[PDB]
């Protein structure tokens, strides 16, 4: 089969949407190759300046509409419409036009700017999941979509979860989202979509919505605090103001210390 | 990674190179403590005093009293070495008798 | 002690105390590399202890702590210490040369 | 080099922005009358007065 | 041993039956390996049953 | 580039003509200051002789 | 970050398409202020600027 271009629907798009790994992401004028199935996408990059090269081993384009095109299938992004010529459709429905990527968190919606350094958890409307006994049971964060589907918000954390491809989900308990959050974690490890991670038992606060664990990669990393206990968090935020920034701490001082102590004895003698 | 084990290491390392006299109070120390961590328990009872030794002994920090015996050790080692260069020594019981 | 005070004349007082504190800091300096949190309270516990100390070992133990503890302490301290050893100063001056 | 300012976000530069202010006592040569001022005022009257 | 007792993080293996447990054991950041050896599980419920 | 590189090697050959004991101090100094350049940067805090 | 008050510039095809900060210079030509930041241009020499 060879991608065709098709202009149905052209008039109700506002822009176009890249979606990479599965998960949908910004479009940069660096990048080279792109799947395309659309004709317009041309003139928009041609106005940037861009050039590319069509290979279905590229990330995929996805136009943003306004109007309620297609049906939900679990495991995709967006809606799926396929053309009377039989190919297949990729379009990004919203409900506000405020709207850029949103991924799922188990309980609420929050956009993001980059996959890697959100709070995001799924990325899909819909999920399917291996029951006790081994059979998919169908999860939806609104029921009126599908029918038999389960809400989002009935999910637990510190529960290992796992998709129809084996891929697992362990997303800590939390007691505050927004722009500041703070987490609890245990000592297990914690996965989330194409990512596992280790973490150690303690709590964690940071200033922003950025993905937090416990460790040594996130502890070094700037605008995270995190501690064993909630007294010895306090402890560890207000160190750095009385130690310094490094381990420039040179005991090698202590030479020169001593000399002038040795010149004064020496001297009083005298 | 972590290295604090090979860093101990060669602080002990170090400290057998500059060998001195007090030397081995301090691996008795060392030892000592060894033990009483290892076994501990058994015969400790009643005698106050003999709690407070222990108690004592235990709680050394062993690990970070080596640097200070480096430190104590090079100044008379610098001390040494002056007196044999410039001043010279006569009596026959120095340990100089290799040159 | 008797033998130690036959010599040094009238400065074995002085020579007794900078010993004393030489000591002091070279323990806590043996301290630093494990426990963090020296270089700053016993820094503070210093200055606090100071006060209680003639002039003549208040100078030393002034310029013994200026020298060793510097390169390893906060800037901020290092100013307060400044301030609070300087007040005493900056109200005289201010009293007899600016003051009205 | 002096008079440049940076940090990951909004935020994140503001916070950084009193870096040197932690900095052991050696990194600034002209403008460390200014930097030694502003937390010689602010110690002087917050201890003094309250 | 024929005595029931609480439960703690500490411990490794069970004899799991209700399935619900695993999810309960879960949120206390316990992880076990199913051995009938180990001491059994059982759950508490109001309703009069058995 | 020619002149760039060709000077430091002209220098470390001129270096083995007037050999000295203390030649190898210098040779391990090269090879640990190559070595914590592709690696290191790690092994975290405590000790102070490494 | 611009050498001159008019350059020249290689279109997606690789023709010479002329620029200047004014139209009015030049006849044909585009001005700078069209540019967007963030993108990549070419000039006749394979110059980059961004």
């Amino acid at each position: 089969h060879v991608m065709s271009k098709h202009t149905d629907f052209s008039s109700e798009i506002i822009g176009y949407k890249a979606i990479d790994g599965g998960v949908t992401r910004d479009i940069a004028s660096t990048d080279t190759c792109f799947a395309n199935k659309h004709a317009d996408f041309d003139t928009w990059f041609s106005q940037r300046g861009g050039s590319y090269t069509n290979d279905k081993a590229c990330p995929l384009i996805a136009a943003v509409i306004t109007r309620e095109v297609g049906f939900v299938v679990p495991g995709l992004p967006g809606t799926i419409l396929r053309t009377t010529n039989g190919d297949f459709l990729h379009f990004l429905p919203r409900v506000f036009s405020a709207v850029g990527n949103i991924c799922y968190t188990p309980s609420k919606l929050i956009e993001y700017t980059d996959f890697a350094t959100s709070a995001c958890v799924l990325a899909a409307e819909c999920t399917i999941f291996k029951d006790a006994s081994g059979k998919p049971v169908p999860y939806c964060y609104d029921t009126n979509v599908l029918e038999g589907s389960v809400a989002y918000e009935s999910l637990r954390p510190d529960t290992r979860y796992v998709l129809m491809d084996g891929s697992i989900i362990q997303f800590p308990n939390t007691y505050l989202e927004g722009s500041v959050r703070v987490v609890t974690t245990f000592d297990s490890e914690y996965c989330r979509h194409g990512t596992c991670e280790r973490s150690e038992a303690g709590v964690c606060v940071s200033t922003s919505g950025r993905w937090v664990l416990n460790n040594d990669y996130y502890r070094s990393l700037p605008g995270v605090f995190c501690g064993v206990d909630a007294v010895n968090l306090l402890t560890n935020m207000f160190t750095p103001l009385i130690q310094p920034i490094g381990a420039l701490d040179i005991s090698a001082s202590i030479v020169a210390g001593g000399i002038v102590a040795i010149v004064v004895t020496c001297l009083a003698y005298y | 990674w972590d290295l604090t084990a090979f860093g101990l290491v060669a602080e002990w390392f170090l400290a057998y190179i500059l060998f001195t006299r007090f030397f081995y109070v301090l691996g008795l120390a060392a030892i000592m403590q060894l033990f009483f961590s290892y076994f501990a328990v058994h015969f400790i009872s009643n005698s106050w005093l003999m709690w407070l030794i222990i108690n004592l002994v235990q709680m050394a920090p062993i690990s970070a009293m080596v640097r200070m015996y480096i430190f104590f050790a090079s100044f008379y080692y610098v001390w040494k070495s002056y007196v044999h260069v410039v001043d010279g020594c006569n009596s026959s019981t120095c340990m100089m008798c290799y040159k | 002690f008797m033998r130690f005070r036959r010599a040094f004349g009238e400065y074995s007082h002085v020579v007794a105390f900078n010993t004393l504190l030489f000591l002091m800091s070279f323990t806590v300096l043996c301290l630093t590399p494990v426990y963090s949190f020296l270089p700053g309270v016993y820094s503070v516990i210093y200055l606090y202890l100071t006060f209680y100390l003639t002039n003549d070992v208040s100078f030393l133990a002034h310029i013994q702590w200026m020298v060793m503890f510097t390169p390893l302490v906060p800037f901020w301290i290092t100013i307060a210490y400044i301030i609070c050893i300087s007040t005493k100063h900056f109200y005289w001056f201010f009293s007899n040369y600016l003051k009205r």
